[PDB]
């Protein structure tokens, strides 16, 4: 080799050492995918957190870095780009509780949840479920029974039970019952504690992924 | 005592 | 429906015309063609780097440098003869699905889920690589981009449109239309006077760059067309779908010539390319491997089994001396 | 949506008045190109190691 | 003996059991920090098992070389047991604050201690140092099981895991320490030697079968 | 892109001095840097080299031990510590930047020069030291080496520089058949092996000066004697 060819090799070795530093830095951050329906409350959880194709958000909670991606502004065949997000840490799904009477919309959300939860790529990612607008949802049910949305509902027209009947009808759509847990929280606009729930929902995912990196 | 050497 | 009843009769009128130009078949002509033998390729180089899955790759005109794009947000330019790395370009957005290297060798392009095509300058009097221009106006994700010269580029977007840009200003000159399904691939003619595109409505169209009109439409596939490539003479092209099949079309016969399918192949085709003389057809699959076909007789001539995951990119140099394949296991290999 | 149904008819009318040659004639040209350029295909005929830039230049 | 061939027929599998793993991992993956310990575990296992492969013969280097590897292999076993406990006790620290190349630092640190003690038993020759050795052997016994039951009470307080922790602890103990808690025991009736070196050739044989293969699938 | 150097001056033999060279306008950390000096009325001579990552240093045999090179990438500055100065180190020192990858052009930008007054190796035989010339006519310049500069990878490592009266050298041709970005198209280079030629066509009143051939094959870089072109 000549001096000039030995200096090209030295440069090549110098820049692949920086490719290792960036790879180690990006393997410490946790990434989240934010899905949801039309105006379901996705435009509110981001303001609970501290914080054009897709938008990325950055925040830190207890010496842990988070990265959230929003794909709402994209009307493109989902089967053509949804595989880009496999290997994500977890998925956040936002469902507005007050969309029962509206138009139908709740059915569209149950279909969307059923389709993403049972994906080929997402077969082991966990899902964090947010049921927003639990406050405004109260003003409607007392003057609108759940039968206008769920016909086979055999129960009372009260908050204590109508709220636990949608949670069970959403957590029952899972088919790989064991490899994926579903953490469902009841949010209320001024709830002041969603970020903590996300923190100790992803801590268990980190622990489970540590039990695999050691092959235990 | 075993020529353990 | 004032006139929607005559479009169907117009379509039926062109069927019988592309069927009265079918006296013979490609097989009935190349029946006694000499077999292509048993092609055996061996891996000569392996390019390590790019920690995450590789989505795009393109060869330089001098048949020595190539560029690859990965989802860790990096663009790497390699010297294939010595496996050295020349440049490493950090991207502003890590969701990338397209790279092109210009014919002169001064610029590279990028794009993905941000609906923007970024252009970089490789020859600067400061030692680094700089962003030269960002082109905006597509409302869906960018799927392919191909340089025409130093000052023109054609992009295809998921918003069912293709555009021709002027780089020194940053605005579209022509907007192509007609597909009713997202465009997924592009291919430029050897003279770069027209190009073909394939969309998710299982159709392919030919357009000329000057007038911006659509010339011919080709149908016959059953699902999304994911790869497209033009024969070396410029009078034919091949398509690769998700129904596990490739087809060859003639621009002058305006119809179908040959289909390359096997009963033990079920996964879709990700990439497609021709060899220098047009006798072999390279196709990449989700089977983790890559078949080569005798283009004139539709028989497998060999396999390229060296990857641990889906083969996503595949290209051949301009002198036909090597084949490069990228894959989702984050490795690039050069064969023969 | 009556305007959109007219441009499709116009495009179909344009895509019908072209000239087409017989499929046999078009298939008798790819063969000619392949046989004329066969010699310059390193992927068809193995290239000797003395002039292969990826093995032993 | 009757069948010292017992060991010959068990290090048959074993000599090669590590050879493939020495190369499979030694060529691919090996990104996990956990894998370093296994790479050094298999690398140091060969030498013990191979030295003992020679005893078929039945002078200078045959004796210090298997004892150096014996205490080298036992160290990287309790080092891998205390690394998985930390991955669940402090999961956030293990991810984003754990320094890189820590395992490489502690793997070459284990290698030294082992050499040093081997020499001092040779300096005792050319005194009572065995106490120290015997005493350092029972240190790893309570470091391993005394930190591999915390992993159960920080989990049990899933069932295809619980079994693994009683599988590996028993193997390191029922057919591990017996060999070295025995030799030095009696330097200060004896088929006890013969039975024990077999077991010591059995522990070191089925290392990749579990720390690597049961997890290869 | 800019390089300014300072530090030189009057010195007594056996003393010490320190030279600096501060960069401005380019990615300083990505370039390798050389020191080249020129005696009063004589030619050019390479001194030392420092690696981009500061992981490689070379010295001429005549300044080894006394001289030491270093760089400070956060401040973008290059140094040269010199001790026990003999009476034959009085020269004008230059700061040169060079980058090495497939297709680059090293030795492309030279500093301005700081003066200093005190008190096996390939040889490059230059042509006649003086060629009389008039505008319009085309001339040829010939260099000759004592070793074949053609490597087995196909490259020939010969460089041409021009030093105009009162300025610093500038690159014309790199690797014997390439034209440095910025020079007109009338300059061209040919030859192969141990004999090389630089030919210029239709020279104007801007090619007056002295021309140097340099080899970049091995470690110790060597220059030609230099040929003047007078009008």
């Amino acid at each position: 080799l000549s001096a000039e060819d030995k200096a090209a090799v030295e440069r090549s070795k110098m820049i692949d050492r920086n490719l290792r530093e960036d790879g180690e830095k990006a393997a410490r951050e946790v990434k989240l995918l934010l899905l949801g329906a039309g105006e379901s409350g996705k435009s509110t959880i981001v303001k609970q957190m501290k914080i054009t194709g897709i938008v990325e958000t950055h925040f830190t909670f207890k010496d842990l870095h988070f990265k959230m991606f929003d794909v709402g502004g994209q009307r493109s065949e989902r089967k053509k780009w949804i595989h880009c997000f496999e290997g994500v840490t977890a998925i956040i799904f936002c469902v507005a509780l007050s969309d029962y009477d509206l138009v139908n919309r709740m059915h569209e959300s149950m279909k969307l949840f059923d389709s993403i939860c049972n994906n080929k790529w997402f077969t082991d990612t966990s899902i964090i479920l947010f049921l927003n607008k639990k406050d405004l949802f109260e003003e409607k049910i007392k003057k609108s029974p759940l039968t206008i949305c769920y016909p086979e509902y055999a129960g009372s027209n009260t908050y204590e039970e109508a709220a636990a009947y949608i949670q069970c009808q959403f957590e029952d759509l899972n088919k790989r019952k064991d490899t994926k847990e579903i953490y469902t929280h009841f949010t209320c606009a001024t709830d002041t504690k969603n970020v903590q729930f996300v923190f100790d929902a992803v801590t268990d995912v980190i622990i489970k992924n540590n039990l695999k990196d050691c092959g235990l | 005592r075993f020529v353990r050497i | 429906d004032q006139l929607r009843q005559e479009a169907e009769q117009l379509k039926n009128q062109i069927r019988d015309a592309r069927k009265a130009c079918a006296d013979a078949t490609l097989s009935q002509i190349t029946n006694n063609i000499d077999p292509v033998g048993r092609i055996q390729m061996r891996t000569r180089r392996t390019l390590r780097g790019h920690l995450a899955k590789i989505y795009a790759m393109h060869w330089g005109t001098d048949s020595r440098l190539l560029v690859s794009a990965s989802q860790d947000g990096k663009l790497i330019i390699w010297d294939s003869y010595t496996t050295n790395k020349v440049h490493a370009i950090p991207l502003r957005s890590s969701w990338v699905m397209t790279c092109a290297y210009a014919p002169s060798g001064n610029y590279v392009a990028c794009g993905g889920l941000d609906n923007i095509c970024s252009i970089y300058n490789l020859k600067t009097r400061e030692g680094n690589v700089r962003v030269s221009r960002e082109l905006a106006g597509h409302t869906g994700y960018l799927s392919c981009c191909r340089f025409l010269d130093d000052n023109q580029i054609v992009t295809s977007s998921g918003d069912t449109t293709c555009a021709l840009w002027d780089i020194e200003t940053g605005q579209q000159t022509t907007t192509f239309t007609g597909h009713t399904g997202d465009v997924m691939s592009l291919s430029l003619a050897p003279d770069t006077r027209l190009f073909v595109s394939g969309a998710c409505d299982a159709s392919a169209k030919l357009w000329d760059v000057r007038e911006g009109m659509c010339r011919q439409t080709f149908t016959g596939h059953e699902s999304d067309i994911n790869a497209i490539c033009f024969f070396p003479n410029g009078n034919a092209f091949a398509t690769g779908s998700d129904d596990a099949t490739c087809r060859l079309f003639d621009l002058r016969a305006d119809q179908e010539l040959m289909t390359y399918s096997h009963d033990n192949i079920i996964c879709g085709i990700t990439s497609v390319s021709f060899s220098k003389s047009g006798r072999l057809l390279l196709a990449g699959y989700d089977d983790f491997n890559c078949n080569v076909w005798d283009a004139l007789k539709a028989d497998r001539a060999g396999v390229l089994a060296g990857h641990d995951n889906r083969v996503s990119c595949l290209g051949v140099t301009d002198d036909g001396m090597a084949v490069a394949t990228g894959s989702w296991d984050s490795f690039l290999k050069i064969w023969n | 949506s009556i305007a959109q149904a007219r441009k499709l008819v116009e495009q179909l009318k344009m895509e019908a008045n072209i000239d087409r040659i017989k499929v046999s004639k078009a298939a008798a040209d790819l063969m000619a190109y392949c046989e004329a350029h066969a010699k310059e295909d390193p992927l068809l005929t193995p290239v000797p190691a003395s002039e292969n830039p990826f093995r032993e230049k | 003996l009757s069948l010292t061939v017992l060991t010959c027929i068990v290090s048959l599998v074993g000599l090669t059991g590590n050879a493939v793993v020495l190369w499979l991992l030694g060529c691919r993956m090996r990104r996990n920090a956990f894998s370093i310990y296994i790479l050094n575990l298999a690398a140091a296992d060969f030498l013990f098992l191979s030295g003992r492969l020679i005893y078929s013969l039945l002078s200078k280097i045959l004796y210090p070389v298997m004892m150096f590897s014996y205490f080298a292999g036992l160290s990287f076993l309790s080092a891998v047991s205390t690394e998985r406990c930390l991955s669940v006790l402090w999961p956030i620290w293990y991810r984003c604050h754990r320094p890189t190349h820590l395992s490489a630092v502690v793997c070459v640190l284990l290698w030294a201690l082992s050499l040093l003690r081997s020499i001092l038993e040779w300096m005792l020759c050319g005194q009572t140092s065995d106490f120290i050795t015997v005493a350092w052997l029972i240190f790893l016994c309570v470091v391993l099981c005394g930190s591999s039951l915390v992993l159960l009470i920080r989990i049990l307080c899933l069932t295809r895991l619980y079994v693994t922790i009683l599988l590996t602890v028993l193997v390191f103990l029922l057919c591990g320490l017996p060999f070295g808690i025995q030799f030095f025991l009696f330097l200060w009736f004896c088929h006890v030697h013969l039975v024990s070196i077999f077991l010591s050739a059995l522990n070191s044989s089925a290392n990749p079968i579990i720390y690597f293969f049961v997890g290869s699938f | 892109v800019q390089l300014v150097e300072s530090g030189g001056g009057l010195v007594q033999p056996g003393g010490s001095r320190k030279l600096s060279c501060s960069a401005s306008g380019f990615a300083f950390s990505s370039f390798g840097m050389h020191w080249v000096r020129q005696a009063p009325e004589k030619g050019l001579e390479w001194v030392a080299y420092i690696s981009s990552g500061s992981g490689t240093i070379y010295y001429a045999d005549t300044v080894k031990g006394r001289f030491t090179i270093s760089r400070d990438d956060p401040k973008n500055t290059l140094f040269l510590q010199m001790t026990s100065l003999r009476s034959e180190d009085t020269a004008m020192y230059y700061c040169v930047r060079s980058i090495y990858y497939y297709g680059s052009s090293p030795f492309d930008f030279w500093g301005q020069g700081t003066t200093l007054t005190v008190s096996a190796d390939i040889v490059m035989t230059q042509a006649t030291s003086s060629v009389p010339v008039t505008p319009g006519e085309s001339v040829s310049i010939s260099c000759r080496s004592s070793k074949s500069l053609l490597h087995s990878n196909g490259n020939t490592y010969l460089y041409w520089f021009l030093q105009r009266p009162g300025q610093s050298p500038q690159l014309l041709i790199y690797r014997m058949s390439n034209l440095a970005s910025g020079v007109p198209d009338r300059f061209s280079g040919s030859g192969s092996g141990t004999a090389f030629t630089l030919t210029i066509s239709r020279l104007e009143a801007e090619d007056v000066g002295v021309y140097y051939c340099m080899q970049h094959l091995e470690y110790p870089l060597t220059f030609g004697a230099g040929t003047k072109l007078e009008l």
